[PDB]
């Protein structure tokens, strides 16, 4: 159909973060079986392979910002590939990797669709500017490059010359913030970016939260929604095998509800799954839980309802 | 204060004591931690004194087994077949460090050294303040204790650490001194006393009918 | 399992000004690590509760900073007895990772090693082995290269090396490489040169002798 | 500020309950680091030390009521110290211990502020009168001494001569009741005390529950709210290391929401954390979970929002 017409793009990348092992995102999410689990319901699945990310050896950092050029080249290659598969009119399922690739993921998506909306589901805001970071790990800094309101606040980081800020502050919605830097909270209050932290979720109920989110985005105009999703935004009981587990997160049921509502919009346009680290499972069963969780999230983004589905023929035959 | 008694140095090809003393037991948590020689610190586990709550390291749950002896304030960490070991309290902190318990993962037998020195009287070729030193070779276990002329010569003493042979796990040390050339009628005896083998070695070296 | 990165691996600094260190975490542990003062041959000694607070009169110079991954240890009043292998250690995540070691050393100047090679003894020739010991003595820093030449043949794998700690007296080091050969390969050659490449030496000094010379 | 101006009072006490080990409440909560975690945000932290509770050896009980005089002396000393630090205008953060100390904690608070309201967060009502108890453990009986409506229903227990009932039945709110005696349920229905048991929480959602709570208390008049908090009121998945773990309790998220709402009132006046037993952790990791949970609860009572905080200067400098 229009929805569940998928381009799958892996991105085995880790240099935006310290803990080596999130390169085994695409390896694991394909070896667990994701393409297969899509293809039962009417999913025009087309892989586009893992991207051959290069290795710049002299990745000389900025002051705090570490590994800038490899990340910039990576997201540029990713932005080209994502815009390419949106030229095919598919839904750019990207999985990585880390949040640094979401720069290119939303950049190439905005090349094709300039009027998109981002639902950035993450335990963190990831809105660190290069000035306001403390680690300089770039998975803490994707959002700062895409906001047009932070133009001038962004130093010209080497490798990010191709980057253009693409969305407005009033078009991005956070769901599930529970670990926010003081700079991040200051910018988040500064730009007036609509967020739904765990406070508001506990206040409203996830039904009310999703309803207000879709009213905030699509209540003016039907526009292609780019859900981008961290797996640490869920509570780490369900997803232990990820980079920054922060307790008191979203339950599995709530995340499934989020995905089901976004599917029932039908304006889902590009899906990003990041921060899956199989090297952080204390047992491989923990990795199994994290991966089955993320796969169920992705499948529920493409029609797999917990109430179930049926192909539209009479089953009383 | 919180003071600890650890025991003890062992050689194995394995229980380790940590006696709590000076305070009220069942108030602080026995926390074991090791240090590989010349390396960082590797946390092991935390047992409560109320019960043997394990919570070991992921990597240390097999080799290391902590046990509790909550009657008499000691506790024990046991091991199956290379580092120094420590027991600390106050699990959020680490302020109540123990003695230090070296265990070797070893197969070598206890042997005295074989010193092959050179102690020339600073008349090798022409140099005024020329050096001399002993070659403390092939001993086990640690350590050797070296003194120059029963510890008389103390200046210029440079004891080198026990570099361990890949040959027979018999480590090697060497202690050197720099006397002057106007000391030709002075022998200098390194007095190597490897006490766990109870061997006492005294040395000097002469010339070879020079000019 | 949060990797604590100590960005100064080792460091040499004079008795003098501030010596601020850094333990950068892998996550936002949010002001939940400690600081340690493992002196050589000693059990470690805790310095800081939670990026601050100067535990139990640890004297005057161990302030830290938090909030919320870049965790520092300032040594404001350097106090050159404090030259010890420092460690940071997280608290509130399992399992309890440490740092790596942040060895503070003494800075003085670059000094040349007084190089002293030693033949294997005739006693060692009465043992069937041969260990050639070439000293490097009273130099700075540790950055040295010992190259063995056996009738001018660059060999390796037969030599074991030994580093002194930095002296309290003159802040120097003392090296020796122990070129341990068999008796047979010893008798095959005479010219036993010890090429010493160190910053105090303008040229790589080859300290040589002959078999049966002295 | 007015809020987050803290007096910290430890109370290493256990004689109101059988299981020895809740004396290591203050030891653990300070060694885990609480003062430190306060002082980043603008918390005027002043410890007042653990109270030197005496030891009456001939603690001859009442009929069912066990160890009365030591508890009475303990809460008298505590009431003096708490009223003393409320004379400093601080917020009397008290941690113990058990619920028996909440007698003195609310008594000395009521000495300074007679118009307070109690939010008693616990799995139990703790409203056992000395007649209606079965254990006679006094952590089951703090509330009965403070209700003015139970005057005459309270026998003169030895050690509690200084005790005066201080609140009315319409000024106290229970949140999270899931283990209630027949006598306790009878008194709770008898006095008409507003309670939000787990039934009402599952009905309404914790946002609606907190809203109705603050409307029930502060909807008439702004008055200093004394939150007192059991750690077993949370579900014991999050807090295993406590005295009476009762399954089906509040989640971590919901308790964080409770504390954040009470902070945003700004009328928090005295906080009580009880029943922390480190001797009940089957592993020390369980103790670590219970303590980190309680510390996060306390920090969220003093400005630490899950959405994050910022000190009010421009971070874009
Ligand atoms: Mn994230
Ligand atoms: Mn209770």
């Amino acid at each position: 159909a229009k929805s569940r017409t998928i381009g799958i793009i892996g991105a085995p990348f880790s240099k935006g973060q310290p803990r080596g092992g999130v390169e085994e995102g695409p390896t694991v999410l394909r070896k667990a079986g994701l393409l297969e689990k899509l293809k039962e319901q009417e999913c025009d699945v087309k892989d586009y392979g893992d991207l051959p990310f290069a290795d710049i050896p002299n990745d000389s950092p900025f002051q705090i910002v570490k590994n800038p050029r490899s990340v910039g080249k990576a997201s540029e290659q990713l932005a080209g590939k994502v815009a390419e598969v949106k030229k095919n009119g598919r839904i750019s399922l990207v999985l990585g990797g880390d949040h640094s690739l979401a720069i290119g993921s939303i950049s190439g998506h905005a090349r094709v669709h300039p009027d998109l909306g981002v639902i950035w589901v993450d335990a963190h805001t990831d809105i660190n500017t290069p000035l306001t970071t403390t680690s300089g790990n770039l998975h803490g800094q994707p959002v700062s490059f895409l906001l047009k309101e932070l133009k001038g606040k962004i130093p010209d980081v080497p490798g990010f010359s191709w980057v253009t800020p693409c969305i407005s502050a009033k078009d991005i919605v956070y769901i599930g913030l529970r670990d926010v830097d003081p700079g991040e909270h200051y910018i988040l209050k500064t730009l007036g970016i609509k967020y739904f932290s765990m406070t508001e979720v506990d206040r409203l109920g996830i039904g009310k939260v999703m309803e207000e989110t879709l009213s905030y985005l699509l209540g003016r105009k039907k526009r292609p929604i780019h859900l981008s999703f961290d797996v640490d935004g869920l509570d780490p009981s369900f997803t232990p095998a990820t980079g920054t587990p922060v307790v008191g997160g979203l339950t599995y049921r709530e995340g499934l509800y989020i995905t089901e509502e976004i599917y029932k919009t039908g304006l889902l346009s590009g899906l990003d799954i990041m921060e899956v680290n199989p090297s952080l499972g204390k047992t491989p069963e923990e990795v199994t839980r994290t991966v089955n969780t993320a796969v169920a999230i992705t499948l529920a983004c493409f029609g797999l309802a917990r109430e179930g589905n049926h192909k539209p023929i009479d089953y009383l035959n | 204060e919180v003071q600890l008694v650890q025991s003890g140095a062992e050689v194995k090809k394995v229980k380790v004591s940590c006696k709590a003393s000076g305070y009220t037991f069942t108030d602080y948590y026995m926390n074991w931690v090791r240090q590989a020689p010349g390396q960082g610190l590797e946390w092991i586990g935390v047992i409560s004194p109320y019960n043997g709550g394990t919570t070991y390291n992921q990597k240390f749950k097999g080799k290391a087994t902590l046990t509790v002896d909550k009657s008499t304030s000691t506790a024990y960490m046991e091991l199956s077949s290379t580092a120094v070991y420590y027991c600390v309290y106050d699990l959020y902190y680490f302020d109540y460090w123990g003695q230090g318990t070296l265990v070797t993962v070893s197969s070598a037998s206890t042997k005295g050294p074989s010193v092959f020195p050179l102690a020339p009287c600073s008349r090798s070729t022409s140099e005024s303040t020329a050096a001399l030193g002993c070659l403390v070779k092939d001993y086990f276990p640690e350590p050797v204790t070296v003194s120059w002329n029963s510890g008389a010569l103390t200046s210029g003493v440079h004891t080198f650490p026990a570099v361990l042979q890949s040959s027979g796990l018999y480590s090697l040390s060497s202690v050197v001194t720099v006397p002057s050339s106007s000391l030709g009628t002075k022998t200098y005896t390194c007095n190597v006393d490897h006490k766990p083998s109870n061997t006492k070695v005294d040395k000097r070296v002469e010339s070879k009918y020079g000019p | 399992e949060i990797v604590l990165t100590q960005s100064p691996a080792t460091l040499s600094l004079s008795p003098g000004e501030r010596a601020t260190l850094s333990c950068r975490a892998s996550q936002r542990i949010s002001n939940d690590l400690h600081w340690y003062q493992q002196k050589p041959g000693q059990a470690p000694r805790l310095l800081i509760k939670y990026a601050s607070q100067s535990i139990s009169g640890i004297p005057s110079r161990f302030s830290g900073s938090g909030s919320g991954t870049d965790f520092t240890l300032t040594i404001s009043s350097l106090e050159p007895e404090d030259f010890a292998v420092y460690y940071c250690q997280q608290s509130n995540s399992w399992p309890r990772t440490f740092g790596g070691g942040t060895k503070l050393e003494i800075k003085r100047t670059v000094a040349a090693p007084s190089v002293f090679i030693f033949p294997p003894s005739d006693e060692q020739l009465k043992s069937g082995t041969a260990s050639v010991v070439c000293l490097l003595n009273n130099f700075y820093p540790r950055e040295a290269k010992v190259q063995w030449k056996v009738d001018n043949a660059l060999q390796s794998g037969n030599s074991q090396e030994s580093v002194t700690e930095q002296d309290s007296k003159d802040s120097t080091y003392s090296l020796s490489s122990t070129l341990t050969l068999s008796k047979a390969d010893y008798e095959k050659h005479k010219v036993y040169a010890c090429e010493v490449t160190h910053q105090g030496l303008s040229s790589p000094v080859t300290k040589s002798f002959n078999r049966g010379e002295c």
